[PDB]
């Protein structure tokens, strides 16, 4: 966390700094998107 | 016109020779997206000036 | 799915769901089986790097000369009538003798 | 045209002019004849 | 660059996946024509303003 990494999370390839988000996702909600529609946040498939 | 907007998605799906065809569509569209912005900004700057 | 003894006919085709498992497609190239393997939508080599959510393999049997007429947008006595593929469909073509 | 007994050689090729008639191309899909059938210029199903 | 400049001609000839390739040639040329028009109109209006 808190470091720039090139990551692939549940078949989603991206590069960014991973930080713990205070937003509350619904159980089905996984991949979040910003105004630009680029991925804002994801959910760890191993330990949710 | 490309399959997907994400570059990391196209690079993860199509062949390197195949991805260059669809990436060519995004860049050309993003150039026109940037050219349209710069063109307006150059024109809006003349309005501000 | 691929190695099954007798597939369902192309007239009535069985839909085999693939979910909650680990799909290694390098096994296809490890031992020689499939004669004709081509992926229109993705890369055969990147199938192990990037993975897919819901995989549905539709098995059937068609005449040999129609392997070139089965593809998105292609036409034929099968594609135009019995079994058709979407024009935007992304997938792979798997065939063997 | 299609089911003619003997076509001319490719050396001197026959030019068959088809006009003032009704062409139903669904017959080609009715019985299997052509081994390789493809249309580069237009769609084969849109021929009718 | 398309086979024809009429949409009804391309849709009635090439496949829907094949028509999108040629329609992409029209719209790209029609966007560049419309963007150039809007570019001039913004510049011509700056002369009028
Ligand atoms: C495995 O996955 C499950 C469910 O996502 C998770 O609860 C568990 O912590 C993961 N790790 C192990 C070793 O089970
Ligand atoms: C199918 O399974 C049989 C029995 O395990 C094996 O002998 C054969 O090599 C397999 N063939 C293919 C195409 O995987």
């Amino acid at each position: 966390k808190n470091k720039c990494v090139n990551f692939n999370f549940n078949g989603l390839t991206g590069t960014g700094v991973l930080t713990e988000s205070n937003k509350k996702f619904l159980p089905f909600q996984q991949f979040g998107r910003d105004i630009a529609d680029t991925t804002d946040a994801v959910r760890d498939p191993q330990t949710l | 016109g490309a399959i997907s907007s994400v570059l990391n998605d196209i690079l993860s799906r199509l062949d390197p020779p195949e991805a260059e065809v669809q990436i060519d569509r995004l860049i050309t569209g993003r150039l026109q997206s940037l050219q349209t912005y710069v063109t307006q900004q150059l024109i809006r700057a003349a309005e501000i000036r | 799915v691929f190695n099954a003894t007798r597939f369902a006919s192309v007239y009535a085709w069985n839909r085999k769901r693939i979910s909650n498992c680990v799909a290694d497609y390098s096994v296809l190239y490890n031992s020689a089986s499939f004669s004709t393997f081509k992926c229109y939508g993705v890369s055969p080599t990147k199938l192990n790097d990037l993975c897919f959510t819901n995989v549905y393999a539709d098995s059937f049997v068609i005449r040999g000369d129609e392997v070139r007429q089965i593809a998105p947008g292609q036409t034929g006595k099968i594609a135009d009538y019995n079994y058709k593929l979407p024009d935007d469909f992304t997938g792979c073509v798997i065939a063997w003798n």
